[PDB]
């Protein structure tokens, strides 16, 4: 399954109405990929075959 | 539920578990440590800062 639509997440009370305030956060979050990072933190590229 | 409704705070977050589901989780021997710092020093108060 795959999902594309992005909506501001609401945490418990304080409904947000698409403002991203308290208890409201953007659904996605970026990366910090750099070669200087640790070995585990390095990005790997995955090719699944089904 | 008695942590945010009456009055909000600067930053509320939890590590390794969502703070929303503190009810269902079941701890043991809970400690309580408290102090006062400068608001600028808040960023130093994190697991992985200095």
């Amino acid at each position: 399954e795959r999902d594309i639509s992005t909506e501001i997440y609401q945490a418990g009370s304080t409904p947000c109405n698409g403002v991203e305030g308290f208890n409201c956060y953007f659904p996605l979050q970026s990366y910090g990929f750099q070669p200087t990072n640790g070995v585990g933190y390095q990005p790997y590229r995955v090719v699944v075959l089904s | 539920s008695v942590l945010y409704n009456s009055a909000s705070f600067s930053t509320f977050k939890c590590y390794g578990v969502s703070p929303t589901k503190l009810n269902d989780l079941c701890f043991t021997n809970v400690y309580a440590d408290s102090f006062v710092i400068r608001g600028d020093e808040v960023r130093q108060i994190a697991p992985g800062q200095t």
